[PDB]
């Protein structure tokens, strides 16, 4: 449910006709909650525009997968391409939206999401390119790492890029990094402002019109 | 005469070879060429790829048999044994942002001294990289990656060695085919010349030196 | 919708616009779009292309009608009127090695700060360029070329705007399509989705903004 | 006939299975003289590997030309591509041989062949990339410009490249630039060594091997 609250909230940020990339893990559930009236196109960085849901059993193709080697479908009008073309889309500003997971976001909007020193070394993959390049970056992230705040003054984990992410979404809050700090724009139903401030080590500017959602 | 038996791998892949190997987590990898390299224990490889796939698959089989001195890849999280060998110090791991690796390999293949990219700026990836500002944005200078042999996978080759790929098996293969000094292409089907259109071919036969099964 | 009437060019291409226009000596040029620009004397244009074609064709018609303040191209020799205007000072001409120009445009389109190339080193084109040494070889630092509008030609588009090209009409089109802010693609045929295969498509619909006839 | 002596001699330098690009003009005649047991593949920089002879009347295709916009055919197994790919072949060292025309070659092996100050302003096109990138550059050239030596101590005309050309071929001589200067390896049957040296302003090393052919 806490990941479902996040996926639903990110899905409402998606506009008609956008090219959208979803990181593996939490962000991929965003695909489950697109409004029926909104049609978008999914890019998987291993080389497809026009990715679609997993195939029914028997309809698998060994050469068609997502960025996790898991079987997908391709929709009519899909294009597949090499990895230089894939990241020319990403790094060159033709990817409208990327939704990625997060370990920390800081009050400069800097995201850390590809390494924990000493615990996990999976490598960055394409995260650095996606964050550096996407028109809009949306971070989708449980608010606390077993209580520990993940929205912090300065990232202590290694940075994925110095670009300012455009939106944070947790089970508790919607925060838009801005020129003068992190702006809390919405608060969860089922939470209180006092609770969010306690669980946020980072400084939050509070918006005049604060809303209820995720 | 481009098509040869898999046995001929041992004449082509030297000990200590620096190799480019295509494939995204084993999708679009030359598994047969991989198996031959293991059969004859060609080792001390520098392997340039997107990842080390899985312990049971593709490039990850090379790592399990410890035939790699070094891997230059963007991702290793799906292969816990690549993680262990990195840590125990037996395997150098040079992590490269996937898009930088695509363009570094490409730079070698198309004859560029390097490319400037904003990816990695301000991260550990800026270490020991020249930084260049052009109209006030900074970029890392990223440099061409060469290799002795490119071991690529493709769907079909015609009699002249022209290649086409299939869906997300393309990824890094056509790019590696242009960067290495020798290119060996594992393919699934051999088709008559004229089956692959001039408008469909993605890798010309002229740059493919050898082909297998 | 992507498909519009050709008349809407005078709305989308402004006086003083910087335009990338596809085509090699008029092969793979949007001849209709050019005709529109001439009909409505949209002028003071900066045109980025491989050449100025011939006086009677393609980009060369823009030059005959003195609608260009500047051209950034690799060859102007087939068009005596481009040469005449250059000498007389009415037409600035920036000559660029053809392969440098492909990669300079590409760099804009794929998000690179620049590329380093051995072409031009030690020639007049080294003037006013940063020089960079990488393993003792000298390269020119060459820089992204952006444009307001790409005017490209293609053979076919499907309902979603995916494009394929034909033979040597491809040249610069797929590249400029990624470099400009807005992309207008003149196409010969519009075809149903599923007519252009994922393995065949060379420019995805998502980067194409408008399409004509 | 002086152009045929040159094209025939260059044609002999080509080996089976090479990728070859012929600059426009004199070098294009090389195609007329391939030994017929030697099969090569032609690259045109406008974007084709696998170029063929002009089409019979009626078999023209508007989208298929050489680098001077003249109609060509494509042979079985041809590939067509964009201009960035075209010059990855050329600058990346995949073009085995380019045969270009010449204005001057000097004894450093430097070619000048794309502009004459005050007359010819055609632009370089792909010539700088071809010379810099071709595995082997062959210059195909009248020995003199209406009697003036074209093989000179140092190019006075603008350089196409600082790359050392691998072979000069004229109606009189076959000259190979080397570390120790220009090496004369052959001379035309219809001429003499005194004449060749008299018409070369550049310093020529005369080979022990000296052959007669073209
Ligand atoms: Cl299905
Ligand atoms: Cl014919
Ligand atoms: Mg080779």
């Amino acid at each position: 449910n806490p990941k479902e609250k996040i996926a639903i909230r990110v899905a409402q940020e998606l506009k008609k006709g956008q090219l959208v990339n979803l990181g593996i893990g939490l962000p991929t559930l965003v695909a489950n909650y697109i409004p029926k009236d909104i049609h978008v196109f999914f890019q998987s960085s291993n080389g497809i525009i026009g990715m679609g849901p997993a195939p029914k059993e028997g309809y698998e193709n060994s050469d068609l997968t997502n960025a996790g080697a898991s079987y997908i479908t391709a929709l009519p009008g899909a294009m597949t391409f090499d990895s230089a073309f894939s990241f020319g889309i990403i790094r060159g500003g033709h990817l409208d939206v990327t939704v990625l997971g997060g370990l920390q976001v800081d009050e400069e909007g800097h995201l850390a999401n590809w390494m924990i020193p000493g615990k996990m070394i999976p490598g960055m993959g394409g995260a650095m390119d996606l964050v550096t390049g996407a028109k809009k970056v949306i971070v989708a992230m449980t608010h606390t790492a077993k209580g520990t705040p993940k929205i912090v003054k300065k990232c202590t984990l290694p940075l994925t890029s110095i670009r300012k992410v455009d939106l944070i979404v947790t089970e508790l809050a919607v925060i838009e990094p801005t020129d003068e700090g992190l702006l809390l724009k919405e608060i969860s139903k089922e939470t209180t402002l006092d609770e969010v401030l306690k669980l946020t080590e980072a400084k939050l500017i509070i918006a005049d019109d604060l809303k209820i959602f995720a | 005469m481009k098509v040869v038996d898999i046995s001929k791998i041992n004449e082509l892949v030297k000990e200590g070879a620096t190799l480019m190997i295509g494939g995204f987590l084993g999708v679009g990898t030359p598994e047969n060429i991989i198996d031959e390299i293991i059969r004859h224990n060609i080792s001390n490889l520098t392997v340039i790829a997107n990842d080390t796939a899985f312990e049971d698959r593709g490039i990850g089989k090379l790592v399990k048999n410890k035939l790699c001195k070094k891997v230059i890849v963007s991702h290793i999280g799906t292969n816990p044994e690549t993680q262990r060998q990195m840590i125990e110090g037996t395997l150098e791991v040079e992590l490269v942002p996937q898009g930088t690796l695509a363009e570094r390999i490409r730079a070698a293949g198309v004859g560029l001294g390097g490319i400037l990219t904003p990816t990695g700026v301000g991260t550990v990836v800026e270490k020991d990289k020249k930084v260049i500002e052009v109209e006030g944005k900074k970029y890392l200078l990223e440099l061409p990656i060469h290799a002795d042999v490119a071991l690529i996978k493709a769907k079909k080759a015609d009699y002249l060695g022209n290649l086409v790929y299939n869906l997300t098996a393309e990824n890094f293969n056509p790019i590696m085919a242009l960067a290495a000094k020798t290119v060996i292409a594992e393919v699934e089907e051999i088709v008559p010349t004229g089956t692959l259109s001039p408008n469909e071919i993605k890798t010309p036969g002229i740059i493919v030196d050898y082909i297998v099964t």
